């Protein structure tokens, strides 16, 4: 077949491909979200368009299912795979035990499969991260993230991309138990974030929120430029 | 299963070529000029085949291996990797006359042949053929003659040729060969073009001219070969 | 430097150097002397630890009743081939309701170890194993190398520094074979007890000593079951 | 291990260090720098010390751009001399 | 039995210049009508047919594979099929299981791409490739269809005579079995035109 | 037999693909091929890489290559490469087409077959395919649609494309006459022949150096128009017509 | 001009040589042997020879004329070792013919078939190429006698009387001026010029028991190896 | 000399398991004690942000109904060995109706301890500390990645490992309880973290033969913590 | 520049470094020759002693693999004895298939065969073996073949290996192969490697001895040496 060690371990302890991957998502687009009582949120932003060319196309954000959706970073053509494949594991958690998929069962899968995608022969590791983001049953939140290494871990804000630890330094002010207090606040929240993040020029942001197991609704470049007016409008009442 | 490497030997040049492939293009020039017409009837098509030694006979070694009844063939290059790909299609044509029933088309050979054959350039830990091959045939009245390369690629030609200073004798080809003429001036035209490169001596055993007629290839003898040269052109 | 790389590749002097990289793996550990008598054989091995808290690592261990064996050098390895070295005891036991001996049986082990040393991508294996054991012609030692030769010997010797136990052998050696199975063992230590600084002991938890014998069945002896054949003994001199 | 905390205590007789400052936890985060690569380890300390006005640098203020020296000189090559022979 | 299950039969006739191939609606398990709108007969290509009778699984699946291998020789050799190539190509396809065979009477009935010739040919369920120069039939009662059409069927028939003997023919034939009736419809095609037709069959 | 293989599939450590950087070099050069929004329609094409008259042109469409009698395809690259892909994508749809009897939609044949791309990426050292192609189809859904495979696994559909790299100053072309819901295919044709008739280096626009094949949507049949270069002449000589029309400004 | 691995494994120079093939063509001088193939017009004769450095050496195990088939044998070049395997393929390819086709193989198509495995042996860069050059000779009906070479090229070939290896390419120009002239050949005329091109290359003019002479004549057509006692007499009837 | 990645060393040994040992310098540190009682293992969770949930990472997991198990630099890296472990000893539990030993967890993770290479691929890097409760009473056990195990009384892993046993021996001996064992873990982990003490940095893995499971619940820590 | 590293690799002078290796590997060996008289064949054994180094007897370099062939092998001994159970095995096919005795011949060419292939490939490496091969029966006769690591099978009555070579089977003019009868050779044999490899380099030293022919009855056995004792008698008295 095909056999080939792509990553060993260096003298240094360090492998070199995996903690290099972490290279290219700091080199992707950039995406955020947040969780919350009732209404999560994600975010995305780094899309590059030209106006010219169909959004859905270059669209960063799936689901598997109506309760549990997808977000992901970096390059596409590696995520398309990773989509592919945890659509098959959570429709086995569907046929056996008929319950509701939960974010730590599905996203372990994608973390250990990538594990072992970094340790047998004839795998090169993706370069790519991810974090999910949705609700869990009895209205509960529920997000996790994703790794090279494959280790899950949740947060309880998505800060990723360019410029990670400058929106992460932002979250600093927004984990106040003020924000978000209500939904009606955490979307605004969202453009606030985004605000410090990137261009932040009120374009290629996209964001969808899911209210408790009532599924996620994109909106148009219409209440996001609202919301915008009331970010500079905030900015001018605060002087 | 060898051991089973299978790792491509060929990368992307940065400017997009390729390495060994190109390589082989060198071996297709070093190889013997064989030149080919398509015109009215059918395609004639003339190799070249000279003796390193006066010991050598020429009625036992054929540089024209038929692969069909009416679908005759040559080639340019090294003649090793030449006979590999003969038995190749012979086994290749045997299916679609086996489910069909049905004589395979000229056009047919060249995408089959050429598929295998790209994914030999493809396959890791093997070089391509080094061989450019000039298909013939007459199918459905209309005959055809293609050229490949071996990158795989294939083109149509009224009148083409391979080896040394084949850009040469393309622009002899190009004004000396025009419109459609029939088959013996197929043939004229071929012996002076190929008698450019050719040295001072034209035998019978010098080189061969095989031709498809739409009632089917037919390789020509020694003798007709000498009967029509003698006399060159 | 570079013809080093494979195990496949000959150096110009035709000498292997992955096998005997191997035996310095060999000489890292711990100093073991087996020997036999004309009667029954005894094999002793040294005990080591990294810290004070950690107990000692024992390196003799039981596989079939009349075979005993010493390990040194790797534990991978060697609890791989120790599974294999199961399997060919209850294999006869089985079949021939028989137990192999010896001589057959490590003709089994070198040829297990000969496909990976000459196979592309394959290692050697590193190994201490010194086996003892008794067909019908009384007991047998033997040593085991990553170049798979297997020497059959009165006595043998592995590990950290033990040639010097060896000097003490040649003259002994020959005159063990007499003795029981009393004195036999305080004589397989004494040529350990060379091989370690002359300044400490030399406990009975940091070694191990296995008796077998033709009417007498291999039991693992450590720790308190050593008290026994340590007591009696001279101390080493200035 | 134990020996790198030498190196910052040759350091240690430059600019000025707080009495609370613990060399042996920052020399584990740091496995394989030799000395130079903490050498700037204790330059980066009063470097940007300098830009935030502190007149004494304080542990916590540069081990966050510490680990940042480390890893961001990490990131393009690791400087791997063992591998240079090897 | 096996064919007596589903039952049905197709009848092809060719004509002077034309071709014409017909098939009974009725579709049931045994003695059970169950639809009589299934379709048996399917268009493939331009010009030409293809009929089906036994299972109507085979009938379907065969349909289908054929239309697989159909399409990639167009694709690749812009030329449509021709007659004896389809023959062929459905002689390999049905002899691919020697031991596993799947349970259908082929009827081809077609023109050739080339010229307003017709042809027409029927094979075996194992694949058996065979060729008749006037009519080709396969179903449940062969007594009735070669006792009717040998007294029927002559050498040139213009369409009109043509429709109305396959049509006689498969009156008379279809209404002495049980297991087949529900309607019959006609296919007759020439180089001008495509015509399609349903005869006017009892309903009991 | 570890220092033979050049390590083609591994990354770069720059952060780069090694192998799919000098394989995007290659759409760069060699093919081209354009592509536009059109209402009630869908126009494709190339140009002629042997522009030679001693050609027999017995191929018919050869750069346009089509996959389904609902879609085609523009190749640039290596012609034997997409050969691979050609028929490797014609069963996927034919299996479509034999599976559920319905004709496949262009999302998944797409992304189908950027996968099996992507599979040569990952793994086998192998030669991975420089050859980008484009798409061009109709469904029920979303109607007629535009993509555009890339070596890199990612599909690079949009509405419009730049093929190869000789075309980047036609998208600067493009988002000057931009346009929403205006054909009139014929406009975005003597556009397409404007583009051609300034960026690329051949003058004269030879209608025999280059292939327009175009797809009407026909119910139920899905027409496919391809033209000769009789009726191209006629056109191109309308656009000459107003070029020379619009120097007569100034 | 050469780049990367070419050296070491089988691809295209920059040139388009091929660095292996051309290093086992000279992997025969190795061997340092001799052997010339001459054909007339009933009968075809192999001569050969054989190093005898020490007494204990057996002519029987020794010598280097093989026999594939009862009516066809062949003599190799080079090391012997190479050789030996190539040895049992050739029967064995000689054995499936009598038994897939049911009568003897023309010859023409065992040199075909075997140097098609050569070409796998030149095309896979990690095995190697197996240098060493094959030999035949053969009888087809009514085609008279027949002469074949194969090297390991991966290529078949077989003239009227070809001769190549180490000192071969002086003994050609010597066979090219003898043939022709008119020259006709029958047996003895054969037979008494095997031994003057070894001469004129070496001059040697030893016992006939070092060297090895094999021929092929359609009397009886099953192969023969000659005996040293009328090797003699061929050695004395051309020395007057 | 980048010899096949399973190759030995000249001094020598396999290189990457020696480049695999300084893997476990950069991960967290933890450090177990065997008591009479029962068998206390502690562990630094090394919270880099405000943004990690506490019970995001563990570091401890129970391995086998009545035996645990501690990891040690990569976590992703030893999920693939817990998970497997745990269904080794479960399958002994169905053919003998009888729970595995805390010693067998040894041999079963020490066959597969190294399987790496080409034909017939990275070794992990891991190191484990098993906890649990075997025939004997309770017991401690530690392995490393080459896979040579030996039976630990208290043992550190991690970064201050080598720091961690010094001032371990110094306060260690046999006639240690329990409670006493319990609040020595802690008197090293706050010398050796740079963070505060709280509930969130640090978890205790306790287990007994009268006491379980047990495991640990929350609220107990918080009581340890003013323990100081 | 690492054209020595793989044996398919060839190298600028058209040979390969890994053969060559192997053969001297086999030269450092200690010394170990055979001989054959007329009814029978002779093996002999040359063990050096370095220490003490252990039991008498251990590790002898003569291994019985058939019934009327022995191996009398040199060079490293663990692949000796993978290839002795090679050549074991090969002749319980022939003994399973056929049920009579394997010949001389096709045994030392099927090991050849293995011999030589383990040489086409990178992955495994040419042996560092060399044995002989020898063997007696009434319809048979004595043969004494000698394969090297390269893979040549040839044989002579006698031949040499180990460090001692040349200057080993020199003094084999000397002795008649053909009137001294099995029964004399020993001693003659024995005395000479008593009086070769000189002692200032190793000064102890074993020597083993083998034979099979009619007087065993084709069985092949080591010759007991308590039986007729003959070396030391007649090798202790042969240094003046
Ligand atoms: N262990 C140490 N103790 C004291 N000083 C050190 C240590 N390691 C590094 N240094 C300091 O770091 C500085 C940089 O070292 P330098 O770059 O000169 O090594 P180098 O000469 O490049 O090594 P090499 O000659 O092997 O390349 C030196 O001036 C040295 O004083």
């Amino acid at each position: 077949s095909y056999d080939r060690a792509i990553t060993v371990f260096s003298p240094d302890g360090h492998l070199f491909q995996v903690e290099y991957a972490q290279e290219a998502v700091k080199k992707g687009s950039t995406a955020v979200g947040v969780r919350g009582r009732d209404i999560v949120v994600l975010g995305v932003e780094k899309k590059s368009v030209a106006k010219l060319q169909d959004e859905r196309t270059v669209r960063k954000i799936c689901a598997l299912d109506d309760n549990v959706c997808m977000a992901f970073a970096g390059l596409t053509a590696d995520a398309r795979i990773v989509i592919n494949r945890a659509r098959v594991e959570c429709q086995s958690h569907r046929l056996t035990v008929e319950d509701p998929v939960t974010v730590e069962y599905i996203t372990r899968y994608i973390a250990s499969l990538k594990q072992r995608y970094t340790q047998s022969n004839g795998r090169r590791p993706f370069g790519i991260s991810a974090l999910i983001v949705g609700f869990d049953f009895d209205g509960t939140p529920r997000l996790y993230q994703t790794d090279p290494s494959g280790t899950y871990h949740a947060w309880k804000a998505n800060a990723i991309g360019r410029g990670a630890k400058s929106v992460r330094e932002f979250l600093e002010k927004n984990y106040t138990d003020e924000a978000i207090e209500t939904d009606d606040l955490t979307i605004k929240l969202v453009i606030k974030a985004l605000l410090e993040v990137v261009q932040s020029g009120g374009k290629n942001i996209e964001l969808a929120v899911m209210r408790r197991d009532q599924s996620l609704k994109i909106l148009n470049p219409e209440e996001i430029e609202k919301y915008v007016a009331e970010i500079e409008k905030e900015k001018e009442e605060n002087e | 299963a060898e051991r089973g490497y299978s790792f491509s030997l060929t990368t992307f040049s940065p400017s997009g070529k390729l390495v060994q492939i190109e390589y082989a293009l060198a071996a297709v020039a070093g190889g013997a000029p064989s030149v080919g017409i398509k015109a009215a009837n059918g395609v004639v098509l003339a190799t070249e085949k000279k003796q390193k030694s006066i010991l050598y006979d020429e009625r036992s070694v054929h540089k024209v291996e038929p692969i069909t009844k009416h679908i005759g063939l040559v080639y340019s290059g090294m003649g090793p990797d030449y006979r590999v790909l003969v038995h190749r299609a012979r086994k290749l044509a045997q299916q679609y006359y086996l489910v069909y029933q049905e004589p395979i088309p000229t056009a047919q050979l060249v995408q089959r042949v050429a598929s295998v054959m790209q994914e030999y350039t493809q396959s890791g830990g093997v070089r391509p053929f080094g061989v450019s091959l000039l298909i013939c045939g007459w199918n459905e009245g209309r005959p055809y003659l293609f050229q490949s390369d071996p990158s795989g690629a294939y083109f149509a030609w009224k009148a083409t040729a391979m080896g040394k200073n084949y850009v040469n004798g393309k622009t002899f080809l190009e004004k000396r060969y025009n419109e459609d003429l029939e088959l013996e001036d197929a043939i004229h035209t071929a012996i002076l073009t190929l008698k450019e490169s050719f040295e001072g001596q034209m035998t019978e055993d010098n080189i061969e001219v095989g031709i498809c007629n739409e009632a089917g290839f037919r390789r020509l003898t020694p003798t007709e070969v000498k009967d029509y040269l003698a006399a060159i052109a | 430097n570079q013809y080093d790389n494979d195990v496949t590749v000959w150096s110009p002097q035709g000498r292997i150097h992955q096998i005997e990289y191997a035996m310095e793996a060999v000489k890292q550990g711990s100093a073991t002397v087996g020997l036999k008598s004309k009667t029954h054989a005894v094999l002793v091995a040294l005990k080591r630890a990294q810290s004070e808290l950690a107990a000692h690592q024992k390196k003799i261990l039981h596989v079939d009743n009349h075979i005993g064996i010493s390990i040194a050098g790797l534990t991978a390895d060697a609890r791989l081939l120790c599974n294999f070295m199961r399997q060919e005891c209850l294999d006869s036991r089985f079949v021939f309701d028989r137990p192999l001996p010896v001589s057959r049986l490590v003709s089994l082990i070198g040829s297990k170890t000969q496909i990976p040393t000459q196979r592309y991508g394959r290692r050697p294996y590193g190994v201490g194993l010194l086996i003892a054991g008794y067909d019908d012609m009384g007991p047998h030692i033997f040593q085991t190398c990553p170049s798979a030769n297997y020497f059959d010997c009165r006595a043998m010797s592995i590990g950290a520094r033990s040639q010097s136990a060896r000097t003490y052998l040649e003259r002994h050696m020959s005159e063990f074979m007499e003795c029981n199975l009393n004195e036999l063992v305080k004589h397989g230590l004494r040529a350990l007890r060379e091989t370690l600084p002359a300044e400490q002991d030399l406990t009975t938890k940091n070694v191990s000593i296995g008796i077998v014998g033709k009417d007498l069945e291999f039991t693992i002896y450590d720790d308190d079951d050593v008290s026994p054949f340590l007591e009696g003994l001279e101390e080493r001199p200035q | 291990l134990e020996g790198r905390t030498h190196i910052f205590k040759i350091h240690a007789r430059s600019m000025s260090v707080e009495r609370d400052i613990r060399f042996e936890l920052l020399a584990r985060l740091c496995p394989n720098s030799t000395g130079a690569e903490i050498r700037s380890v204790c330059t980066e300390a009063g470097m940007f010390a300098i830009r935030a006005r502190r007149k004494i640098a304080t542990e916590k203020d540069f081990l966050e751009a510490v680990n940042k020296v480390i890893k961001s000189y990490a990131k393009f090559s690791a400087t791997p001399r063992y591998m240079t022979y090897n | 039995s096996i064919m007596s299950y589903n039952g049905g039969a197709v009848m092809a006739m060719k004509g002077k210049n034309c071709v014409a191939i017909a098939a009974d609606r009725r579709f049931g398990i045994q003695a059970q009508m169950v639809t009589t709108d299934f379709q048996k007969i399917f268009p493939m290509g331009d010009r030409l047919y293809i009929g089906l009778a036994g299972l109507a699984t085979d009938v379907q699946t065969v349909a289908q594979r054929l239309k697989f291998r159909l399409n990639l020789y167009e694709l690749k050799e812009g030329r449509q099929i021709k007659p004896y190539t389809l023959m062929s190509m459905v002689a390999n396809l049905l002899y691919e299981k020697r031991f596993g065979p799947y349970y259908t009477e082929p009827v081809i009935a077609g023109l050739d791409p080339k010229t307003f010739k017709p042809f027409i040919c029927s094979l075996d369920l194992i694949g058996c490739p065979m060729v008749t120069d006037d009519f080709v039939v396969s179903g449940t009662c062969a007594e009735q269809m070669y006792g009717m059409c040998e007294s029927l069927w002559e050498p040139n028939m213009d369409p009109d005579h043509l429709f109305e003997t396959i049509s006689q023919a498969m009156l008379n034939a279809v209404d002495r079995d049980a297991v087949s009736g529900m309607g019959v419809i006609v296919h007759i095609i020439e180089k001008d035109k495509i015509t399609t037709r349903t005869l006017k069959a009892r309903m009991d | 037999s570890r220092r033979y293989d050049s390590r083609t599939t591994i990354f770069s450590p720059e952060g780069r693909l090694y192998q799919v950087e000098y394989a995007m070099e290659a759409i760069g050069h060699a093919g081209t091929c354009l592509g536009i929004l059109a209402n009630d329609g869908v126009l494709l094409a190339a140009e002629r890489r042997n522009i030679h008259k001693l050609l027999d042109e017995v191929f018919f469409s050869e750069k346009i290559y089509k996959l389904n009698e609902d879609m085609a395809c523009s190749v640039a690259g290596i012609t034997s490469d997409a050969n691979v892909l050609t028929n490797e994508l014609r069963l996927i749809a034919q299996r479509y087409l034999l599976q559920y009897q319905e004709p496949i939609p262009c999302e998944q044949l797409v992304t189908a077959l950027c996968d099996i791309k992507q599979a040569y990426t990952q793994f086998g050292g192998k030669r991975p395919f420089g050859v980008s192609l484009l798409y061009i189809g109709w469904d029920k859904h979303y109607g007629f649609q535009l993509y555009q495979s890339d070596p890199s696994g990612n599909y690079g559909g949009w509405k419009a494309t730049c093929i190869g790299n000789n075309s980047a100053a036609a998208v600067s072309m493009l988002k000057q006459d931009y346009k929403e819901g205006e054909m009139t295919l014929k406009s975005a044709l003597a556009l397409a022949i404007k583009v051609l008739n300034k960026t690329m280096d051949v003058s004269k626009l030879s209608a025999e150096k280059v292939e327009i094949a175009t797809l009407t949507r026909e119910n139920g049949k899905t027409v496919i128009r391809v033209l000769k270069q009789k009726e191209v002449e006629q056109l191109i000589k309308k656009h000459e017509e107003e070029e020379a029309k619009a120097e007569r400004e100034k | 001009s050469s780049a990367g691995f070419d050296r070491h494994i089988t691809i295209f120079s920059p040139e388009g040589r091929l660095y292996q093939v051309e290093y086992a063509f000279k992997a025969i001088n190795q061997g340092g042997l001799t052997s010339v193939a001459v054909r007339g017009k009933d009968c075809a004769v192999i001569v050969t020879q054989k190093k005898v450095p020490d007494k204990l050496l057996d002519s029987s195990t020794v010598t280097h004329l093989f026999k594939i088939t009862e009516n066809i044998g062949c003599v190799m070049t080079g090391m012997t070792a190479d050789s030996r395997s190539q040895v049992q393929r050739a029967r064995y390819e000689a054995a499936n013919w009598k038994y897939k086709y049911g009568y003897e193989i023309p010859v023409d198509m065992l040199c075909k078939r075997i140097a098609d495995i050569s070409q796998v042996y030149t095309q896979n860069a990690e095995m190697r190429p197996l240098g060493c050059c094959m030999i035949l000779i053969g009888i087809d009906e009514e085609q008279g006698p027949q002469v074949y070479k194969c090297d390991p090229a991966g290529y078949y070939c077989g003239f009227k009387a070809t001769a190549a290896g180490v000192k071969q390419t002086e003994s050609t120009s010597f066979l090219e001026k003898k043939v022709k002239k008119k020259f006709d050949w029958t047996f003895e005329q054969t037979v008494e010029t095997a031994i003057t091109c070894l001469s004129t290359v070496l001059s040697i003019d030893f016992k006939p028991s070092e060297i090895e002479v094999g021929v092929v004549t359609v009397e009886n057509p099953k192969f023969r190896i000659l005996t040293e006692a009328e090797i003699d007499a061929h050695l004395v009837a051309l020395a007057e | 000399y980048d010899r096949g990645v399973n190759t030995f060393s000249p001094e020598g040994r396999l290189f990457q398991v020696e480049y695999a040992i300084e893997a476990i310098k950069l991960g967290s540190t933890a450090i177990g004690i065997q008591t009479s009682e029962g068998v206390c293992l502690a562990v630094e969770k090394r919270i880099t942000s405000p943004l990690m949930e506490p019970s995001s990472i563990e570091k401890i997991v129970e391995i086998d109904a009545h035996i645990g198990c501690a990891m040690s630099g990569l976590i992703a890296d030893a999920k693939t060995l817990i998970d497997k472990a745990r269904v080794e000893t479960q399958n002994h539990w169905f053919t003998y109706n009888e729970t595995m030993t805390v010693e067998s967890v040894t041999q079963a993770v020490s066959n597969l301890a190294l399987q790496f290479g080409e034909e017939d691929s990275r070794p992990f890097g891991v190191a484990l500390l098993f906890g649990g409760v075997d025939e004997k009473g309770p017991q401690l056990f530690h392995m490393d990645p080459s896979g040579t195990f030996v039976q630990c009384d208290a043992r550190a892993i991690g970064s201050a490992s080598e720091g961690a046993q010094s001032s371990l021996q110094e306060v260690y001996h046999k006639s240690m309880t329990l409670k006493e064992a319990i609040k020595s873990s802690l008197i090293i982990l706050k010398q050796v973290m740079e963070e505060k003490l709280n509930a969130t940095n640090i978890e205790l893995a306790t287990v007994q033969p009268g006491q379980n499971f047990h495991m640990f619940t929350k609220e107990e820590l918080e009581e340890v913590i003013k323990d100081i | 520049t690492g054209y020595d590293l793989s044996a398919s690799t060839f190298s600028p002078d058209g040979r390969v470094f890994q053969v060559e290796y192997a053969m001297k590997a086999v030269e450092n060996s200690s010394t170990a020759i055979g001989i054959r008289c007329k009814d029978g064949v002779v093996f002999g054994v040359e063990k050096l002693v370095l220490s003490k180094l252990y039991e008498e007897g251990s590790n002898k370099r003569l291994f019985n693999v058939d019934r009327h062939v022995g191996m009398a092998v040199a060079g490293l001994l663990a692949d000796a004895r993978s290839l002795a159970d090679i050549a074991r095995e090969e002749a319980s096919n022939f003994r399973s298939n056929f049920g009579y005795n394997i010949p001389l011949k096709h045994l030392a060419d099927r090991v050849a065969m293995y011999v030589h292939a383990y040489t086409l490939y990178s992955a495994v490496r040419p042996f560092g073996c060399s044995f002989m091969l020898g063997s007696y029966s009434v319809n048979d006769g004595a043969q004494l073949y000698m394969i090297d690591p390269s893979g040549v099978s040839y044989g002579y009555w006698g031949c040499a290996i180990g460090k001692a070579r040349q200057a080993a089977k020199t003094e084999i003019e000397k002795l008649q192969m053909k009137e001294m009868t099995c029964r004399d050779i020993v001693k003659e044999v024995a005395k000479i490697i008593y009086i070769v490899h000189d002692e200032v380099k190793d000064k102890a030293f074993e020597l083993e001895l083998s034979w099979v022919g009619e007087l065993t009855n084709g069985r092949h056995e080591i010759v007991p040496k308590d039986i007729r004792e003959e070396a030391e008698k007649y090798a202790k008295e042969s240094l003046k």
